[PDB]
């Protein structure tokens, strides 16, 4: 959660989502139901299985090369063969036990991105229609069913037409 | 044996589809440069939240 | 009355710990193997050319120790040298056997 | 488009913005024009350039060294001499061929960074005196001009006084 | 300020906040105060002692190894024994001076996170009960005091029930 979002202010786990790796819950009229999404689920996943096609089945092969492992005490070059090899294993050790920790770490401010930038969607292709509740849901003021759902659920809704209940429920209603 | 295996190793022919291998600094050919860490796992996916009780 | 809208991620129960910059530990949902922890046991006969010494020693099969004569005018790309490898023949000293051999 | 924006929700590209690498376009009575910014190009390519001054032009001078070709088979040693050097290579070749996919992914997420912080900017020094219609763009209330447009174009903006338009066409407008 | 907050829209110093890393400052009827925070404060802070603790007292211990400084004049292996070393001090620098370059540069884009993650926060928790004045700091409607104060600086706060004071002196009072 650098981004924040997961494991940050959406402190709930989806479960069995498994018709991908994100998507919505409609409490319309019709009851509910958790739909799976695309250009994010897709897209993160589009972008995980890209840094490590990188590290993954790549470079290296070396023939032949200088002994590692020493039958009698020879001394000096024998020393040296040593601490050459170690040296490398060494150094190659410590580029190994980060690239994880960076590629690794971004990995997560990677999925913590989908997120904060899809609720980041809704809230913009829908003005004073509706506000997520407190925070991790949302609260609508219209009477949005299935049919009304594959609205947002696909960037197809009208702030604009599909307005009248605004300022109402809102702040109108007594007080 | 009767194989193929890039990658042969005092210790036996390893697969080369790994970056790193732990199996034995003498290598030949294509092979995991060696290291010195028996493990390292890499986020393939998402973090993850507990349902319930962990 | 009207409707609600919940959104996020998802997740699993059998999740893998891990490493980062911060955490020395945590818990995504998948996570592979980097480290190729261990081997079989047997090496491929391709798709390299192994050879093996059996009981020559490369220096041996070189010379010509009275029992490599069946190494004779030998070819490879990874000579194998065994353990329970030995020379029976004029005892000798190579100087520098190393490079000799390599 | 790791912070999101660029190539992300603007996804229109901004053809021949020469006075610098950011700005705005006003759609007032006066017509229109794309405005060019500053502590915004400036502020990134101020970044660019100092990341970059640290990678180009700077350490590494060694004289005598060991050689690396060689005439004759020596055995030993020469085989040493390579892989010293050779493993040298590899490693600072492993070193390069990063400092590029790190200092490059997070070019971007520098670049798509500023953006992310303007719109968010306006969206911050104005009240209700406006909303990004839809995404993208915004949409005023008021009749901004060449001279009134100096307002957001200079942080010179007062959704307090200048707040008239306010409720209005907004969700105030029959429905 | 990748993440923008900090020395970026927040360009005021808290001077001598010495109660933890973060906090408020209310301006109600009973005058003033800066309260200091937890879940943000104890949460960087998580972090940074997280990364360091990698870095600082781990790995190293070798015993044997090769010579380094030479009485006479040798030669070839001599040369070597120079070179093998000197390229390893010479990486082992440049893993170092990036060590901190990165694990430092990231160490502010997560501290300029937890900022821009807690406005982010009571600019969810309260709808139209208020507005961080122009930037920076707030703008509340009710007359919330000391007491009144443990609403957000606890998360219990209703915009819901403690919601009277809304439309008014917003949009609503003369213009």
């Amino acid at each position: 959660g650098l981004f924040g979002a997961i494991a940050g202010f959406i402190e709930n786990g989806w479960e069995g989502m498994i018709d991908g790796w994100y998507g919505f819950r409609h409490q319309n009229s019709e009851g509910t139901g958790q739909a799976a999404d695309l250009k994010s689920t897709q897209a993160a996943i589009d972008q995980i299985n890209g840094k490590l096609n990188r590290v993954i089945e790549k470079t290296n092969e070396k023939f032949h090369q200088i002994e590692k492992e020493f039958s009698e005490v020879e001394g000096r070059i024998q020393d040296l063969e040593k601490y050459v090899e170690d040296t490398k294993i060494d150094l190659w050790s410590y580029n190994a036990e980060l690239l994880v920790a960076l590629e690794n770490q971004h990995t997560i401010d990677l999925t913590d991105s989908e997120m904060n930038k899809l609720f980041e969607k809704t809230r913009r292709q829908l003005r004073e229609n509706a506000e997520e509740m407190g925070n991790g849901c949302f609260k609508i003021y219209h009477k949005c069913d299935n049919a009304c759902i594959e609205s947002i659920r696909n960037g197809t809704y009208d702030h604009d037409v599909y307005r009248d209940e605004a300022l109402n429920n809102r702040f109108q209603i007594k007080g | 044996d009767t194989c193929i295996s890039e990658c042969i190793t005092p210790n036996g022919s390893i697969p080369n589809d790994k970056p790193f291998q732990n199996v034995n600094k003498i290598t030949y050919g294509a092979c995991p440069k060696y290291v010195k860490q028996n493990t390292l796992k890499l986020a393939t996916g998402m973090r993850n939240v507990p349902e319930k009780q962990t | 009355s009207t409707a609600t809208l919940c959104l996020g991620h998802h997740a699993v129960p059998n999740g893998t710990l891990v490493k980062t910059i911060t955490d020395d530990q945590i818990e995504v949902t998948n996570a592979t193997e980097l480290v190729q922890s261990s081997s079989t046991g047997k090496i491929c006969n391709n798709p390299h050319r192994i050879l093996d010494g059996i009981d020559c020693t490369l220096i041996d099969a070189l010379l010509g120790d009275p029992h490599c004569d069946v190494f004779q005018n030998e070819t490879w790309d990874l000579f194998v040298e065994r353990s329970k490898a030995f020379s029976n023949c004029y005892p000798y000293d190579v100087p520098d056997y190393a490079s000799l051999r390599s």
